[PDB]
């Protein structure tokens, strides 16, 4: 072995995922997963990967991390009985940012099922990469919802990988800080969480540079705080060196990569200035280390760019070059007025000076030096 | 996450 060759990819998708509706005006649109799937099908990428339909993760599988009281609430709460659970809705942070909608628990089952099934497929060594764009809900806590996330599929999928992998690496390129995954593994060295995010008057308000873990997990939590308007060049200058240094020091046997698309330029909620190529550059950098890799979705609220980003990142995982001309698809009008696969960055100012990026990286290398 | 007015959200 030398670390190369085309990798086998297992892809998880349920045709019913695009019908769940968060409500009028809510930016989280599960329809973006159906757009992504339909776009890569018209590109012909189904011929290069195995497409699986995930099972519905049971309440028992979810209670491997979440509390019984919180999961039982998710099975019970519905739009027709919210009045009876008005106290429990506030206790579990459900009702506003994470609303109640029809099929809420089923949506959590499908999103979680794809992640845990991918981790099982990786544990059994039946694939090199597993893709679940419905996953990556990195904000969900043990006993409460947060940031549109109800069940933390990442934590459950990593707990599955820990059955056969001594050390697991979690990388989070969502524009928001992966607080839920970091909190779950904050006091253990068996999981290292690396999050790149915007910090400063931004959800969820965590992810400071000085948050490095606690207890046996000290120096096993990495956070790169960023400012508005970071572009592909500045992002690529720090991602590859930091990920390379993490691989050298931590040496994981399995990697989980949350590919939140809300760090792209023009996102409805994000304020970064990344393109699809700059975003997908993170995928092929993690891919070069030739470790079992679980690719998950997450943020992304300009859904036409979300479909672009995750389609191209699927082709990157397949090492398949696809043309910039978008083929016809069931949502062709969503991609106007250009109908191109790749996007161009805006003219917004990059408040991340090159010296700032170099200073934060230098202080992170100091923390990585404290590993055995 | 969605909106402003404190707490980010
Ligand atoms: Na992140
Ligand atoms: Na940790
Ligand atoms: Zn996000």
């Amino acid at each position: 072995s030398q670390g190369g060759g085309k990798k086998k990819v297992c892809y998880y998708y349920d045709g019913d995922i695009g019908n769940y509706y968060y409500g009028q005006g809510h930016p989280m649109k599960p329809h973006r997963i159906r757009m992504t799937h339909n776009l890569l099908l018209n590109y012909g990428l189904y011929r290069k990967m195995e497409i699986y339909r995930p099972h519905k993760a049971t309440a028992e599988e979810m209670t491997k991390y979440h509390s019984d009281e919180y999961i039982k609430f998710l099975r019970s709460i519905r739009p027709d009985n919210m009045s009876e659970y008005s106290k429990q809705m506030q206790r579990f942070n459900v009702g506003e940012d994470c609303p109640v909608f029809d099929g809420l628990f089923e949506f959590c089952q499908l999103s979680t099922g794809g992640s845990v099934a991918g981790a099982v497929k990786l544990n059994r060594q039946q694939t090199d990469m597993a893709v679940n764009w419905a996953g990556g809900l990195h904000h969900a806590k043990k006993s409460e919802a947060s940031g549109f996330c109800y069940v933390n599929d990442i934590v459950l999928a990593i707990l599955e990988l820990l059955k056969y992998h001594q050390r697991v690496l979690y990388i989070d390129i969502d524009i928001h800080h992966g607080d839920g995954v970091e909190e779950a593994f904050y006091t253990t060295d068996r999981v290292m969480t690396v999050s790149f995010h915007k910090y400063g008057e931004y959800f969820p308000g965590t992810g400071d540079l000085r948050d490095i873990g606690a207890g046996k997990g000290k120096y096993y939590a990495v956070n790169f705080p960023m400012r508005d308007g970071i572009d592909d060049e500045s992002y690529g200058q720090i991602f590859k060196p930091i990920i390379s240094k993490v691989m050298e020091m931590y040496q994981p046997s399995a990697v989980v990569l949350q590919c939140g698309a809300d760090s792209l330029s023009g996102d409805r909620l994000g304020c970064f200035n990344l393109t699809v190529k700059g975003h997908a550059k993170c995928v092929e950098v993690v891919k070069t280390f030739n470790l079992p890799l679980l690719m998950l979705g997450g943020g992304g609220y300009t859904i036409r760019n979300v479909a672009r980003c995750w389609t191209y990142e699927t082709a990157v995982a397949l090492d398949c070059e696809i043309p910039n001309e978008l083929p016809y698809n069931d949502y062709f009008e969503y991609f106007g007025p250009d109908f191109k696969l790749h996007i161009s960055p805006s003219n917004m100012t990059n408040q991340n000076t090159p010296e700032y990026m170099e200073k934060i990286k230098q202080r992170l290398f100091e923390n990585l030096r404290m590993l055995p | 996450x969605w909106x402003d007015n404190x707490x980010x959200k």
